[PDB]
């Protein structure tokens, strides 16, 4: 036995393009699409819950994933790559910082790690790119709220807003109209809703759409009381209901 | 591609046979064995004027009882040396004796078919090993990269192998003195060699019991190029 | 670990990868070595398709591998440097070990022994460099000029080119070299390695390089000014 | 606290003659003031005209000869059935020992048998290597009660030619093998009176160049 | 080994060092140099357990001279300090430290001023006017306290130096057979043939 | 096995050259071009953003330009995820000097070492070699300023005014006409950004599509002051330059 | 064709190529004999050589004091894989004061070869063993091929020209068998039979080569005028 | 034991005894101290005999090998560093080794000091064992560099006497080299028992002792 793929399976070709990331990017664009919008008070995530039957029961399967307390990711393109990322995100976030600083990494930092893990997998042996482009929101106290979007390659880029997937050509021309620099979270709910509609053909609510914010402390959601400091996580996923009310002032 | 340790439809070694084509490219050696000792001959064959022949060193001693001289790859050759020094005077460490030339040869072709996916590829390399132990008197051995190794009473290896080894077919008999053996290597080297002979591009070495492995002086050669000039000439 | 066997024979008994390294050694800029009766010179060539370049910082072409032997090369430039530096990190274990620093024979034997193991070792591909090896032997007056290439062969040269055009500076050199009676002083010395860059290099300007090596480790680089004289003696001498 | 080593007594006695040469050792094997065996051997021939003893600790002195007679075997195998030499064996035990240096065999060693020249050839070891080559040599328990008596009836010492009164010492006569064993049975017998480890019985080994011969003796079993 | 002194005077760095080698009770020498040239102006004199002191001391002196050929450019006496006490703070630690103190005189030609270090095996390091190690500064430093001056002479610094040496071979039951002084500047380094 | 998929990428052509460093050569040419002058009282580093979109965060953005150490910066051109990598480990490697010595590491000390990282990777280990080339800006009191570049096959140089990634033709023919000797900081920064504004492919440079930065000895006394420019800082140098 | 690449790969046929290859390396050798009888066992070789000036190849090989072998095919691995019979009959000697049985010598070769066919990398041993011995059975002969198989034989021959020789054993099967405390005609019969396989050249002194193994007799190899009496 | 080695105007002189002593037993008295490492090269053993035995045959090969590979016998100073070198590695872990590495090399006459604890030591006159002590008082007291070849072998001779004399765990005989610069050459073995006497009477000294 022995793992004997010790060499690169990504290579430059003659043109100077590195041909698995780039197929990579056509798996991303094939995928379902998700979204991603700041505004001055909070930082919106969303896309839709494709279920691949209507026997399979499409709340146990979540696109939308807890990283850190104030920091949240979705993805497209290929969910099971999605779902390993989520695991060595968060196991990065405890090892390379937590367990040395003994607080939870900004948003960069944790994008950073990230987009190292995916780069690997672009230039070490034995190994393919990850299919996935990932949108990750955040905040903390010195950065304030921040969306990054991360690709196969390993880039990162900081957003405003933006959309990847699907549709996302219509939908970051949809978003370029709407934003501006004076949102509130509310309103940026409202454009994310309206944003991911035209890209939905079937069902539109609460059960086949998911949603989640960075936004205001919650210290309902803490599970202790006694410590003035720790006021609860900003991570907050949307429930069913809650997303059916926002599409009646739709 | 194709494996390095691949077996060809005959039965052989891809690898091993293609080394060996790049031992038929090397410069011309030449190896006599006799009663009074053996003689290593090799051609220098130097790529310009301007390069000092004197540092071309195609002969070299592995003991005081055992001489070796090369013909292919040279630069292959250097590891396979020190190998045999190192075995050479390592046995002696052992045992406190000089080591048998049969063995000597044995552990060098140890390493031959160490390749594989150990070194990338087999030697580049062929070597005439000679040298004299009490048991078996003095020998001549023909060590290849295949890992096989022939004990022969006059061998000639490298690119003019083949019209000097049917020269030594006629000449060799086992009543041959050593002084007689040195002007034959002479011969045959002056006869396949592209350049004229001379004691600056030719070199000839010996192994006797008495006086163990020595490298002639060019001064030395010289006398036995200028003897061998006019026994021709006698006739 | 990667294993993969790079450096293999062919039908022919050609190991490829390893003339294909001498190709890389052929596109390299030119470097030449004179060896007169009591010194040597490394001269070398500048290519001056770079220009707006900073000749302070920009890395030398002649090397110290220790105060009495130097390295001049031709051919891939990052590869020479793992050389360079496996060549001074040996000379100083030598002097640690022994009481005494390398011979010019030597560390020319131990880089040759490095270039020949990376055309027989698994998962590497051969230097795509030749070298020029000069100096002095410790309490010894006899100059020393040694060149070494890809496949791991060493030899001693009364003088000696290498990279690119050097079939034409080899060519020049052997007519004008006399072994007999060599360059007797370092001005005659300087004047043969430079009258045979010219040869080749372009313009006499800052593409020219020369170092002389004397005994004793005196090692000098000459500068722009010292050089162009020596550009303009031989161009006035050959109007004639 | 495991102590790995033990004593198992006994003693060995190597006389080297001009064409011969003996190694004696008693037949006693022992713990504290138990006797194990009144008959367990100790000489061994290991091939080549060359015979063996490592005496002290048995389980180390086993495992050497063990090991040796091995070396032999593969030094056949490697070289083209040649002959091993003495001194070449000597060198090649050298080695043996002190690749155990620091973990040693608690063994004191002789071997014996003919050099190059036919002439008769003992060389004794210490427990990590140190080798050397003599005419005479006791080993073992009793080893400082033999010694004493082999440089006087062996090598003459302190033995000067009467009349002259130390000026002339005795001449170095050879010995011949008839004379050699009564030396090694009085020597034994003698050992056997005075240290409690050594009796039972006593084997010589004899080596010619016709080949190795052996003879037993009785020894008292008190 | 035994007594190992340093003073940084005005221009320079003046190192003494004993000359006695002994192993139990004979004195197998008695002109030992404890010192090793790192660069042409840093020197480094030594004392500790037999054997660790001139491997640790020659070790030192090849990767300074390793680094002086690689970049063509000497190290600042600071800079060797600083390595060198690394290399001691990584050995402490180790299976079988290094049992060696050291004092380092150099003379740093970029701010033309001298500079000692002294450093034990520890890697503890410390700048000084001077230093010494073992029990040798136990009899030295009263004087050197007392007459010391920043902006002093060479000459000055042999004649404290020569007062500091005959104070130990007055008081101290050993016998080190003298020493060996030399001296650092902008020149480089030298030797004082009489003392 | 395993052998009939390797692409084999540490091998010479026929004609002497590494597949790959040449390919990853070009890769880099279509990366967004970075320009680096250095001046007798300064260095300039300029930059060009590829093709950014309005709703790009720029004042949280870094692309181009970063920071190794208090005295040393890099421009990249190329992949940065590949940068990324090489940047961490030159800045741990200033460190490790800086710890060793107890003195900042000599510019080209750590250029020589990432350089021979890159060197390595087109020698042994059958992996990629990292498509990015650098322009390093960088003080030290041996050499003062200096300006250097490495690429992928692992080979460095030393500059007065460079260009790396896209058009660098056309600059650097512009960069060696313009440039003098006797040139200060203000005069190479008014050079930097002219060259851009020539040889950009965009329409218009502005300053959204632009990252720069300076080091000086401009700072209070003998010292070094490296200066990342905000958005607002290039937006008001354009003016002040006369672009836009 | 596609196949033979390696030694991990099967054809459509369910044929190792590599393998086959391998055992063709033997057919090139020279012709080497196998026979025995109830109380001792034979081995014949003809030796080759390179050229008049040159020695004649080796081919039989002492593994104990019992057992020993002679090669056909690639010599080096004939080395290798003695090497590793020399090993493990000295394991049995000196763990269990064990006289390695010849069959058990016979499965351990065929599992060290058959390791070599089944993995990446590596290739099959180019070379064909007929082994003999004495143990505590009698007297045995074994032939090994290095696609692992091992058979136990009253006679056989392998390399150029082996069929003529077996074809001789297997009419005179009856009578060798027999051949019960006479070495020298058990000897002659093997000499006869290898004198089935040759061509243009007869046996010489310095040809011919031959090892004996039986009750009251230790693995001895006879070369040079050792021989002549049976020419 | 006592061993000794000096320079001098025409080279090294190199005298040993032949005690092997375990305890208060004398298991030999015809044991060789000097080693053979090559016909310029001599060795000294004291302290552990296996161990100065083991290492100092080991530096020969490493000595041969370095002949082979550099067409050049090796320096006095590069032989004793290796040797001091190989020992360093095993410091701490028992080796018990006080050696002197004595030859002719291209800087003339050499001679290193060179033991288990780490020292390394160039020198014109040593002495290591258990009754050098005793020696260095004869040495250091009738040593010149213009010494004749006979009166320096008899300094070495009579210095080893003296040691013989009065340590109980020195004696037997005594063996001398003279090393010149075209080999060592062995002067042979004495026997103290012999010799003291002779030179009772020759010379006079050890008058206390009655005979
Ligand atoms: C003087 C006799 C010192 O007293 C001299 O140094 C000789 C040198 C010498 C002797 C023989 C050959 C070459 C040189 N030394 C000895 O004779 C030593 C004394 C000694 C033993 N250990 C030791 C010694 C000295 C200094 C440190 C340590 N003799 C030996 O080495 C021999 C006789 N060894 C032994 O007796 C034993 C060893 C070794 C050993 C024994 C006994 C038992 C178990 C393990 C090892
Ligand atoms: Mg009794």
């Amino acid at each position: 036995m022995t793992d004997r793929y010790s060499f690169s399976l990504t290579t430059f070709s003659p043109s100077g393009k590195l041909g698995q990331i780039d197929y990579a990017l056509t798996a991303v664009k094939q995928g379902v699409t998700s979204l991603g919008i700041k505004a001055t008070n909070g930082v919106v995530i969303a896309t839709e819950k494709k279920s691949s039957s209507p026997l399979a029961m499409s709340e146990t399967l979540s696109k939308v994933s807890l990283l850190t307390p104030d920091i949240g990711a979705v993805y497209s393109g290929m969910g099971p790559d999605y779902r390993v990322l989520v695991d060595k995100s968060r196991k990065v976030a405890h090892t390379s910082y937590k367990r040395i600083y003994g607080e939870y990494p900004p948003t960069k930092l944790l994008v950073s790690e990230v987009a190292k893990i995916m780069q690997e997998a672009t230039q070490s042996g034995g190994v393919r790119p990850f299919g996935v482009s990932l949108l990750i929101a955040g905040h903390d106290e010195f950065n304030g709220f921040s969306l990054y979007q991360v690709d196969p390659s390993g880039s990162y880029f900081p957003w405003k807003a933006t959309a990847i997937g699907k549709g996302s050509v219509a939908a970051k021309t949809f978003l370029e109209k709407r934003w501006n620099d004076e949102l509130e979270l509310e309103d940026a709910i409202h454009i994310a809703l309206l944003t991911l509609k035209e890209s939905v053909e079937g069902e539109f609510n609460g059960d086949t759409i998911e949603l989640a914010i960075i936004g205001d402390e919650n210290p309902d959601l803490l599970g202790y009381t006694g410590i003035p400091t720790d006021k609860g996580p900003r991570f907050r996923k949307l429930t069913s209901q809650e997303i059916n009310d926002r599409l009646e002032a739709l | 591609d194709r494996g390095v340790s691949t077996f060809s439809p005959e039965g052989r070694l891809f690898q091993v046979e293609y080394s060996l084509e790049a031992i038929k490219l090397g410069s011309t050696a030449i190896g006599i064995a006799t009663k009074e000792g053996v003689v290593l001959g090799v051609e220098k064959r130097a790529t310009s004027p301007l390069l000092e022949s004197d540092s071309i060193e195609k002969i070299v001693e592995i003991d005081r009882h055992i001489g070796c001289a090369m013909s292919g790859l040279t630069a292959d050759a250097r590891s396979m040396i020190e190998h045999a020094r190192t075995a050479a005077v390592t046995h002696n460490l052992y045992y406190d004796e000089d080591i048998n030339v049969e063995s000597l040869t044995q552990s060098v072709c140890d390493l031959a078919l160490r390749f594989g996916e150990l070194m990338s590829r087999p030697f580049g390399v062929a070597l005439l090993i000679a040298g004299h132990d009490a048991d078996d008197g003095y020998q001549l051995f023909h060590a290849e990269p295949s890992g096989t190794f022939y004990r022969y009473n006059a061998k000639a290896i490298g690119s003019g192998s083949e019209g000097a080894q049917a020269e030594l077919l006629n000449e060799w008999h086992s009543s041959l003195t050593l002084k007689e053996a040195e002007l034959l290597v002479l011969k045959i080297l002056k006869q396949v060699m592209e350049e004229k002979l001379d004691e600056n591009n030719a070199q000839l070495s010996c192994i006797t019991k008495q006086d163990g492995f020595k490298i002639y002086d060019n001064e030395k050669t010289a006398e036995l190029i200028k003897e061998l000039k006019e026994k021709e000439a006698a006739e | 670990g990667y294993d993969r066997a790079l450096s293999i024979f062919s039908p022919d008994g050609h190991i490829f990868q390893v003339e294909y390294a001498l190709e890389a050694v052929k596109r390299g800029t030119c470097a030449v070595g004179v060896k007169g009766k009591n010194c040597v010179v490394l001269g070398c060539e500048r290519r001056s398709t770079l220009k707006l370049q900073d000749t302070r910082i920009t890395p030398s072409k002649v090397s110290k591998i220790d105060s009495h032997v130097v390295l001049s090369f031709s051919g891939l430039n990052a590869d020479s440097r793992i050389l360079i530096e496996k060549a001074r990190v040996e000379a100083q274990s030598h002097r640690l070990t022994l009481e005494d620093p390398v011979t010019v024979e030597y560390l020319t034997r131990y880089v040759a022994g490095v270039q020949q193991r990376y055309t027989q070792s698994g998962g590497v591909r051969p230097f795509g460099v030749s070298t020029l090896i000069a100096g002095f032997d410790p309490r010894d007056d006899e100059p020393k000029l040694y060149q070494t290439e890809p496949s791991g062969i060493y030899s001693s040269w009364s003088a000696q080119t290498i990279g690119r055009n050097s079939k034409t500076v080899r060519e020049f050199l052997e007519k004008n070299y006399d072994r007999k009676e060599p360059p007797a002083t370092v001005e005659e010395c300087v004047k043969l390695t430079v009258r045979s860059l010219l040869e080749v290099v372009q313009t006499g300007a800052k593409n020219i390089e020369i170092t002389v090596v004397k005994p004793d480790s005196d090692i000098v680089a000459l500068s722009s000014e010292e050089i162009n004289q020596y550009v303009t003696q031989i161009e006035q001498e050959k109007q004639e | 606290q495991f102590n790995p080593y033990g004593d198992n007594g006994g003693t060995i006695l190597g006389i080297a003659g001009e064409d011969f040469a003996v190694l004696a050792g008693d037949t006693r094997n022992i713990t504290d003031y138990s006797i194990n065996s009144r008959y367990e051997p100790k000489v061994f021939d290991c091939g080549d005209n060359i015979v063996m003893s490592a005496n002290g600790f048995a389980a180390d002195g086993d495992a050497l000869v063990k090991r040796f007679k091995n070396s032999v075997k593969w030094y056949h195998f490697d070289h083209n059935d040649k002959k091993l030499s003495i001194n070449s064996a000597a060198r090649n035990i050298q080695h043996l020992l002190y690749s155990r240096r620091f973990f040693p065999y608690y063994v004191y060693n002789i071997i014996a048998g003919l050099d190059e020249d036919g002439k008769g050839a003992v060389y004794s070891f210490d427990p990590v290597g140190s080798y050397q080559r003599e005419q005479c040599r006791a080993g073992g328990a009793a080893a400082s009660l033999i010694m004493p008596f082999l440089d006087n009836q062996v090598n003459f010492k302190n033995q000067y030619e009467p009349g002259t009164n130390g000026k002339v010492k005795k001449p170095l006569k050879y010995l011949s093998v008839e004379e050699v064993i009564k030396l090694v049975r009085d020597s034994f017998t003698s050992a056997t009176e005075r240290h409690i480890q050594v009796g039972d019985g006593l084997e010589i080994l004899i080596v010619t160049k016709d080949g190795v011969r052996k003879e037993f003796y009785e020894l008292k079993r008190d | 080994m035994d007594i190992i002194l340093g003073i940084r005077v005005q221009d320079s760095v003046i190192l003494a060092s004993s000359k006695a080698v002994t192993r139990g009770i004979s004195v197998l020498k008695d002109s030992d140099d404890k010192t090793r040239q790192l660069s042409p102006h840093t020197l480094m004199s030594f004392a500790g357990e037999a054997g660790d002191t001139v491997q640790f001391a020659e070790y030192i002196q090849a990767n300074i001279q390793l680094y002086s050929i690689r970049e063509d450019y000497e190290l600042s006496p600071q800079a060797v300090s600083s390595f060198v006490r690394q290399e001691l703070a990584k050995s402490i630690r180790s299976r079988r430290p290094y049992q060696v103190n050291v004092l380092i005189g150099g003379y740093d030609k970029k701010k033309n001023k001298p500079e000692l270090y002294q450093i034990d095996y520890l890697g503890t390091k410390v700048e000084l006017p001077y230093g010494a190690h073992g029990y040798s500064g136990f009899y030295t430093f009263s004087l050197l306290d007392h007459h010391y001056r920043p902006d002093m002479t060479t000459e000055e610094g042999l004649d404290l130096l020569k007062l500091c040496v005959q104070e130990l071979e007055k008081r101290m039951p050993m016998d080190f057979k003298g020493v060996i002084v030399k001296i650092v500047d902008k020149d480089g380094i030298r030797q004082v043939d009489d003392f | 096995g395993s052998r009939r998929y390797d692409s084999r990428t540490t091998i010479f052509s026929p004609e002497g050259r590494l597949y790959q460093v040449e390919y990853a050569l070009e890769s880099i040419s279509h990366a967004g071009t970075a320009i680096g002058i250095m001046a007798s009282d300064g260095i300039v580093l300029a930059a060009e953003r590829k093709v950014t979109s309005t709703l790009l965060e720029q004042d949280t953005s870094t692309e181009k330009l970063y920071k190794l150490n208090d005295k040393i910066a890099v421009a990249v051109a190329g992949l940065t995820a590949d940068a990324e990598i090489l940047i961490n480990t030159a800045r741990i490697h200033a460190q490790n000097y800086l710890k060793t010595y107890n003195e900042d590491i000599p510019v080209e000390i750590l250029v020589r070492r990432l350089s021979d990282i890159k060197q390595g990777y087109t020698q042994h280990g059958g992996l990629r070699p990292f498509g990015v080339s650098f322009i390093y800006a960088g003080y030290d009191d041996r050499y003062g300023y200096q300006l250097y570049t490495s690429n992928p096959s692992g080979n460095y140089t030393g500059w007065k005014a460079i260009s790396v990634g896209a058009n660098t033709s056309a600059a650097q023919t512009l960069l060696q006409m313009d440039y003098k000797d006797d040139m200060k900081v203000d005069d190479a920064i008014e050079l930097a950004l002219k060259t851009l504004s020539k040889t950009t492919d965009s329409s218009a440079l502005t300053y959204d599509r632009l990252e720069f930065a300076t080091i000086r000895k401009g700072a209070n006394d003998g010292e070094v002051y490296q200066k990342i420019f905000k958005p607002q800082e290039i937006k008001d140098i354009l003016v002040k330059t006369g672009i836009t | 064709n596609n196949y033979d690449g390696d030694t991990v790969t099967f054809s459509p046929t369910g044929r190792l190529f590599q393998v086959e290859y391998a055992l063709e390396a033997i057919k090139q050798g020279s012709v080497t004999v196998g026979l025995r009888s109830n109380t001792h066992a034979v081995l014949v070789a003809l030796k080759r050589n390179a050229d008049e000036l040159s020695s004649y190849q080796k081919k039989i090989i002492k593994c104990d004091e019992h057992m020993g072998l002679s090669l056909a095919g690639l010599a080096p691995d004939a080395r290798v894989l003695s090497n590793y019979l020399r090993q493990q009959c000295n394991y049995s000697s000196l763990v269990f004061n064990r006289k390695l049985a010849v069959e058990r010598a016979g499965h351990l070769l065929c599992d060290k070869a058959q390791k070599n066919t089944q993995s990446y990398g590596g290739r099959p041993y180019g070379v064909g063993l007929l082994i003999i011995g004495y143990d505590k059975s009698g007297a045995h002969l074994l032939e090994f091929q290095p696609s692992g198989n091992v058979t136990e034989l009253y006679g056989t021959a392998i390399g150029a020209r082996s069929q003529g020789a077996k074809t001789y054993l297997e009419r005179t099967l009856d009578t060798f068998i027999k051949i019960d405390g006479n070495p020298d005609e058990l000897i002659k019969a093997g000499v006869e039979a290898i004198s089935q396989s040759l061509r243009d050249e007869s046996l010489t002194v310095d040809n011919l080569s031959i090892a004996i193994v039986g009750k009251d007799t230790p693995f001895t190899i006879y070369d040079g005028e050792a021989v002549a009496k049976y020419i | 034991t006592t061993t000794l080695a000096f320079k001098f105007r025409h080279g090294v002189i190199v005298a040993a005894d032949s005690r092997a002593t375990a305890g208060a037993y004398i298991a030999s008295q015809t044991v060789k101290k000097v080693i053979e490492i090559n016909p310029y090269l001599l060795g000294t053993m004291a302290g552990g005999a296996a161990d100065c035995s083991f290492w100092e045959r080991l530096l020969a090969r490493q000595c041969r090998i370095y002949e082979l590979r550099n067409k050049e016998r090796i320096s006095v100073a590069a032989a004793s560093k290796l040797l001091a070198n190989m020992v360093y590695q095993y410091k701490g872990m028992g080796l018990s080794m006080g050696t002197m590495i004595c030859g002719w090399d291209k800087r003339g006459p050499g001679l290193y000091y060179v033991d288990s604890e780490g020292n390394r030591i160039s020198g014109a006159t040593f002495s290591v064992g258990s009754g050098s002590v005793y020696a260095y008082g004869v040495l250091d007291s009738n040593y010149k560099w213009d010494l004749s070849v006979e009166d320096a072998l008899y300094l070495g001779k009579r210095s080893i006497l003296a040691a013989a004399h009065r340590d109980a765990y020195s004696g037997g005989s005594v063996n001398l080299y003279h090393v010149t610069e075209d080999g060592w050459i062995y002067h042979g073995n004495h026997d103290v028992g012999e010799l003291f006497w002779k030179v009772k009477e020759e010379e006079g000294s050890f008058n206390n002792v009655i005979g």
